[PDB]
């Protein structure tokens, strides 16, 4: 097994690759988790608890800094309690906005990076986020099915 | 036969060695934990009630089976998702552990608006239309089935609810929880007939739209894609906003489904000594969504602590109660009264005749501040001398404390199984409790334990007592006098007060070519008909069944006669013109008027004149069911 | 305390020399002989009975007095006038001597087109359309006010009415004649308000055409000027014809107006000795358009000796009746039993509590060949017995001949003041007479006097003796008997009889997805619910006044119980479901259903699931209501 | 005061002045008297109980002769008894029908003598009346006010 894998599919999906594991990449201005309520990432052990199986926390472990992630530095970022129903979602604050816009323009230009073609949807002073799902999970709805996926040839 | 100084003692005194939060604890166990009604942990507890009276020793038990279709949770779960109006992807936010019985199965999208509690002046009060919008609300104020219809009224298309922070202060923000939304009460798919067919409900009170019950952390995620501050005259948590940014729009998925269910009240029965086939009925709901200790727990208790102790009362310390009293244990309350009501609907008409009173015992103890009463007038007297000599568990006080309670006595709602009986059947009827002026946080949810009702009310063993002090005084006055304690004078201050408002418009009633004056005769002819029935009580021989029997009968009357008979229970269930809902009722008469110093269309001439009419009917025939024998006039 | 046989023998010996002929002939004198309702000369009549039930020395005698609107004839003349379409010349045929109260006061000319007794089936049988067109018909088979709404229902404009020589063998072609066309009783012009302004009717049952009465001999000249053979099946004169000539139509004029009248019930009571509060209730009609001696005078003639009878038997002769027997004189009788329903609308929902039976006395002597009786099913039983040992009054042989009488006997009718108690108010109710197969011809005319009624009956004083024998015979078993004669068990037959009928569709029924299980249940439970209660009242000490108290409650509210609680009153007034009118009587759903074998529109699916249901529910309350405790299941 | 004098309005109203007396006189497929109810007139005296004041009985007595009725001979007219309410209203059967035919033929010939331009509307096989109402009857509703009887102008 290689490292993760990467594809875009249009400027509404890009979809990572990690062993046997899939995950659904998107970018926008809608948010799902708050840090009240939600798992705040302090160190990539965090994320063991954020995927149905800890052990494929790697794949977003490699993702986060591909993308330039400080692990000491940055904003955490969120996810969801893997005990709950809905259920994996990894969030970055990403907002062309004060609190986090030198750190949006670093994890974009990851993006830029790792999909060539990646377009930015997020506007000044609005909010925006990136969001990650696993294939499977219910928050992944029908993404990851035949007509979106299996459209994706995959590099890397 | 005692005198009432003994019996007074004697239930004291019972009362003092009795062990309420044993047995409140004691349905909080595993194998009555989570008893949804129709759920085998119900029918658990229905049996254990069951045999509790027969050990007992009551003069019968029974039970009063019945089918209904309730709405459970569907295998696929109900969602709360953000759509984005660019390109249309969608971001799960929450599926909801609870849901809202009676919801329509459905799956709409919309902006989402903020409308407060959903009360008709909130909706009025906002600058956003809600129309083709789907509305989030905060629990409280009223029940979810008025939040639905006030929405529907607009045509928002579906409704959200959430418990929010500063109406209750729970510290858990993921705590889902449950309520229905039927605009009434009893089974709403009630065919009259047995069916694979399928037939409409036509006046069934039933939502159109989907409704759904989130956490606050849900709520305060879709406030963080909301604009607009909230009114500080909401006083809520700063979190809230109003409306959904331009970009986004929220989807509500709610595929709940319809479950037929076999559902138990639990009866017992201590038969009367001189009039057995009239009946004090004391009821308490046995069902709850979570573990409803206080919800259902500490009702069951009373009921089955209240059935021990008159049962000992009767076999040992000679009391004899004139007419029966029965003890109810009902299933599905917590989709509104639903076993209540199935019953009551057996005797729509006749049960009056036979039910004089009925005490209902739910959600009696939740908190130590307060003590609330809602009840007919006709037992406002009996209430007050009951509060005249029992004590506060707290502090010590007799609960009687200010000479106008009966003036701030607000009415029975439609989320208490005491409002079928009073408004429905014209059974004279009574809920109370001890509470705060805050609602109690838990009711509803999976932390509605007993260790959560031990910790906020350590005294609860105490509270409970004082409880079934008062429900417990109430059945031995009623059961014990020869007269019954139903005070019908009072509806003379009722009517009075009605027709005090009425007046008020004395100028609007000459603009229509109308006189009021066989209204006021109508009052006045109440008001002897009263009269003459306290000096016949007065001129009769106490000792003399015969005529007590004869005066009695016309005071259990007294109540049914103000259902309204030009309105089908059916189409109206609520017929009780002082107390139900619909047209008919005082209120609707004078809310209709209200509408004529706005020049808008909304006031309607015609239908006025109706009320005006049907009401004036009504009181008459009251007053003439009052006066006894037809050549007294 | 008398026996049975003592009472029967006072009351056959005291009737012996009873002279009734003397009453009937004092009644038909100047002072009283045209005693319209309001008028001067009923007040007078009122006036006597009064003072006779004072001379009596009833327990209490008293005045209901009503204010009403009733309808007679203006100054200006109704006119029946024959147009030539040519020119439109008009030719006056009569000013109708009689009118029909609650015509509406209108002109209108068109064709005329004869319809034989304007019954439903005799417009159908019709070759020509009567919309449009003015119509004809014989009096008799069914009321005015049917033969106006049946008409009404066709669009008809106008009616005419006569008294064809085949059914009326009067030598005078000249008579006129009277009657009402309200389809109802009561005062159809009841505002729930008082008022110089004016409110439309609604649901008042008024016509909205006019509608008069003429002479035979105004009707020949009409068929004068009409073509058209009637059928041989009409079984009419020679002289009758069906439609005008092609150049001639009618035009009928009537301007009848608005009074408002005073009337008096006039009201005495023989109070019970044990239950008093309940009541025998004995009644006569005193008011006629006409002299009205067989229409009013011998009503009003055996109310007197039979309030006289009583009350010497009571006083003298030791008659103790256990309830209280009530001597009602009712006014405005000729427009709708008016009197007898606005007394009985005082009391909509409360009077079947008191009142346990009605006797209607009107028209009890009509002739000598018959017995007719109509009645509740729940006084068949005493009806029986009672012909079993009355004789009649020519014959000699006991008037109970025919085993089967009960099955042949036909249902009270709106022109009966029998009708509205057993129908509106739910007290079981009977009326009687001696008569041919004939109607009486001079009812409604001036000549209904003494003379003619004692010509006719030259035996008039033994019939109407024998007439008095069978209402007293009533009222003294009615209240002497322990138990109340009401035969409870008879609708038992009744509920069969029409189950019996409905499953004649079991096949429908299984194509519109319906099981008939819940409403066979509740025949079922009827069944089971009486057969509990005669148990009762065998193992019942005949002794106790508590016990049988209690029983016979029961017995009294079987009759209400069958009004249906789904309809007002007021848009329904004859909510019973086996004897009232509307969709929510069991024959209007057999009705509704016979409409399936058509495959025209006619039949209502939706209609009729929910009448299945109504009656359902219906028939399940009474038996609900019948079952006592509710622990007795 | 000379005989009774005669005016034709139009061919639906003829009218007699007799005396301070005026009658409307029709002709008509109407009728509105029976033999069997109302009063035959076999001789002239009879005429009497058709009118309010049996004296004015005079001008119908002279009208009738004036037609070619033969008191003796032909067959009676018809009249509403004087003490019904309608109230008068003489009638006189002159169908073109078999029984009344020859009868019929006469009479019509004396109201053309009478009222020159009359108007035959009498059908063959069909029903014909003459009939006639004294001014002021009922029967006459308002034919003889101001719009009809003024706008005669009388001869003879
Ligand atoms: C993801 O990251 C983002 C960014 O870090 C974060 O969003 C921020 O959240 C914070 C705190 O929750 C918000 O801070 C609040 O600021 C309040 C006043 O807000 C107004 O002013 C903002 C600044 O002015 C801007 O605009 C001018 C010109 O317009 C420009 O020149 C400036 O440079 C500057 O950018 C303004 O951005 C903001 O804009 C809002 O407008 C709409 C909403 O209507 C929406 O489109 C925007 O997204 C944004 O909401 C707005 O107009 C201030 O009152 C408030 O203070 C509260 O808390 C303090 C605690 O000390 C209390 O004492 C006080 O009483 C208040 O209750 C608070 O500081 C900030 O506005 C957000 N930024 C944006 C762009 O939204 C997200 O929450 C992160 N997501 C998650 C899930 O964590
Ligand atoms: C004013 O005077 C007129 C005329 O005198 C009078 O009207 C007549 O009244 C008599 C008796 O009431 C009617 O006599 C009856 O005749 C019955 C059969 O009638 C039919 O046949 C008639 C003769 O045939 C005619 O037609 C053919 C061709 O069509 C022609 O060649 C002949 O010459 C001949 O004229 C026919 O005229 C008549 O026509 C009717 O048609 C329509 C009605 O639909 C209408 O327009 C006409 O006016 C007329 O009504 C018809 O077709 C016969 O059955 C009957 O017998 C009854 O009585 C006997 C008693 O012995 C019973 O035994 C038997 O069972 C019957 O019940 C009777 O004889 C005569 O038809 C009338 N004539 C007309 C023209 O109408 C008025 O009544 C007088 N007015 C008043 C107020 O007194
Ligand atoms: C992730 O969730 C688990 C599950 O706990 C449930 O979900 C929580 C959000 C909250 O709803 C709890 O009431 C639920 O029990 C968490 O495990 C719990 O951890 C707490 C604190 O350490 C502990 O008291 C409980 O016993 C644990 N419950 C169980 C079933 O083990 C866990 O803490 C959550 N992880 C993170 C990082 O938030
Ligand atoms: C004209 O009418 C008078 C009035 O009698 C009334 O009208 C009749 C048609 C009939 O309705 C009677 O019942 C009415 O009384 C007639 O006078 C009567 O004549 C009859 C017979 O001779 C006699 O018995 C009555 O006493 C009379 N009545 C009165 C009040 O005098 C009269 O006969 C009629 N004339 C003709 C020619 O028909
Ligand atoms: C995570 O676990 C749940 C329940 O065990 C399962 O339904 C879901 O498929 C899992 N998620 C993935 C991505 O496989
Ligand atoms: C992305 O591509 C898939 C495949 O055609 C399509 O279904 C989807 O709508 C596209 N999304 C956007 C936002 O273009
Ligand atoms: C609500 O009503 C207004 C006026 O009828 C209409 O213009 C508007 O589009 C509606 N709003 C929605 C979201 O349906
Ligand atoms: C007002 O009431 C009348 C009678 O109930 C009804 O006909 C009318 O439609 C009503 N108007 C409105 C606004 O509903
Ligand atoms: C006869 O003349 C009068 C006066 O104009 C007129 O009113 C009437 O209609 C006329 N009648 C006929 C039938 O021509
Ligand atoms: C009655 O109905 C038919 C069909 O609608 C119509 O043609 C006819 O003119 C009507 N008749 C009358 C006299 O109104
Ligand atoms: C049949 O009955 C239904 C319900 O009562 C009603 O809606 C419908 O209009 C009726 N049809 C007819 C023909 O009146
Ligand atoms: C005939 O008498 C009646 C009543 O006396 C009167 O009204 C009418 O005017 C009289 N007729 C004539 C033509 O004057
Ligand atoms: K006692
Ligand atoms: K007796």
């Amino acid at each position: 097994n290689e490292l993760p894998s990467l594809c875009m599919l249009n400027n509404s999906f890009y979809y990572m690759r990690g062993g046997v594991n899939t995950f659904l990449i998107r970018v926008s201005d809608i948010s799902v988790l708050m840090k009240e309520y939600d798992v705040s990432i302090y160190e990539p052990e965090d994320l063991g608890n954020c995927l149905n199986k800890s052990d494929s926390s790697w794949a977003i472990h490699w993702f986060s800094n591909a993308l330039g992630h400080d692990w000491l530095m940055d904003p955490p970022m969120l996810c969801r309690n893997k005990t709950k129903k809905e259920g994996s979602n990894i969030q970055f604050n990403i907002s062309k906005a004060d609190d986090a816009r030198v750190y949006g323009k670093k994890i974009r230009n990851g993006m830029r990076h790792l999909f060539r073609g990646f377009h930015d949807p997020c506007e000044e002073g609005k909010v925006c986020y990136l969001t990650i799902n696993q294939c499977g999970d219910p928050s992944s709805f029908d993404y990851c099915g035949v007509n979106h996926l299996s459209k994706c040839q995959f590099d890397h | 036969r005692l005198y009432w100084d003994d019996l007074k003692r004697k239930l004291s005194e019972k009362l003092d060695s009795t062990d309420f939060t044993s047995t409140i604890k004691l349905l909080n166990e595993n194998s009555y934990v989570p008893r949804e009604a129709g759920s085998q942990k119900d029918e658990n507890l229905a049996l254990y009630v069951e045999n509790q009276f027969r050990e007992f020793k009551l003069s019968k038990v029974w039970r009063d089976q019945h089918f209904v279709k309730i709405q459970v949770k569907d295998s696929a779960q109900n969602s709360v998702i953000i759509v984005d109006k660019n390109g249309r992807l969608v971001y799960l936010v929450e599926n909801p552990g609870g849901y809202v019985a009676y919801s329509k199965a459905a799956t709409v999208t919309g902006k989402l608006v903020h409308a407060n509690f959903g009360t008709k002046k909130d909706f009025e009060d906002l600058y956003t239309p809600v129309n083709g919008s789907i509305v989030i609300v905060r629990a409280g104020k009223i029940t979810f089935a008025e939040k639905v219809a006030n929405a529907e009224s607009l045509n928002a298309i579906g409704v959200l609810i959430y418990m929010d922070q500063t109406k209750f202060p729970i510290v858990n923000a993921e705590l889902s929880f449950f309520g229905h939304a039927h605009l009434g009460t009893g089974d709403p798919y009630t065919p009259g007939f047995p069916s694979t067919q399928f037939p409409p409900s036509r006046s069934s009170g039933l939502p159109n739209i989907p409704v759904q019950t989130i956490s606050r952390a849900a709520a305060e995620k879709l406030f963080g894609n909301m604009e607009g501050d909230c009114p500080s005259d909401w006083k809520t948590d700063s979190t809230c906003r109003m409306v959904t940014s331009e970009s986004k729009n929220v989807k509500l998925t709610v595929s709940n489904v319809l479950k037929e269910i076999k559902i138990l009240n639990i009866f017992g029965v201590i038969k009367g000594f001189v009039e057995p086939d009239h009946y004090v009925v004391v009821g308490a709901q046995r069902d709850a969504w979570g573990p409803g200790a206080a919800k259902s727990g500490v009702g069951t208790a009373l009921l089955l602590k209240l059935a021990q102790m008159f049962s000992d009362m009767v076999l040992k310390d000679g009391f004899q109660p004139s007419r029966s009293i029965i003890f109810a244990s009902w299933s599905a309350g917590d989709f509104g009264s639903v076993g209540a009501t199935e019953w009551l609907e057996g005797y729509l008409s006749s049960l009056h005749l036979k039910a004089f009173t009925y005490i209902n015992l739910d959600k009696a103890v939740l908190g130590t501040s307060n003590f609330k009463v809602s009840a007919s007038p006709l037992l406002y007297t009996l209430i007050e001398k009951t509060m005249q000599n029992v004590k506060h568990p707290v502090t010590g006080q007799f609960l009687y404390q200010d000479s106008n309670w009966a003036s701030k006595v607000e009415k029975l709602t439609l989320d208490n199984a005491a409002f079928p009986f009073l408004a429905y059947s014209g059974i004279p009827a009574v809920s109370f409790c001890f509470c705060e002026d805050t609602d109690y946080p838990y009711l509803g949810t999976t932390m509605d334990t007993y260790k959560e009702l031990i910790e906020r009310i350590p005294e609860l063993n105490k509270v409970a007592r004082a409880a079934a002090e008062v429900a417990g005084q109430f059945v031995i006055k009623l059961t014990h006098d020869v007269e019954l304690n139903l005070d019908y004078e009072r509806y003379n201050s009722q009517l009075l007060s009605f027709v005090r408002d009425l007046n008020q418009y004395r100028a609007d009633i000459k603009e229509m070519g109308l006189s009021l004056q066989w209204l006021y005769s109508a009052r006045g002819d109440f008001f002897r008909a009263t009269s003459r029935l306290t000096t016949d009580f007065g001129n009769a021989e106490k000792t003399d069944r015969f005529v007590m029997k004869k005066l009695n009968d016309r005071v259990m009357r007294v109540e049914y006669h103000f259902l309204s008979p030009y309105v089908s229970p059916k189409e109206s269930p609520f017929r009780h013109v002082f107390w139900g809902s619909g047209s008919h009722t005082l209120p609707a008469l004078l809310e209709n008027l209200k509408l004529r110093k706005q020049n808008n269309g909304a006031f309607n001439e015609t239908l006025f004149r109706n009320q005006l009419a049907l009401a004036t009917w009504t009181i008459q025939g009251a007053a003439n069911a009052l006066s006894g024998d037809v050549w007294d006039i």
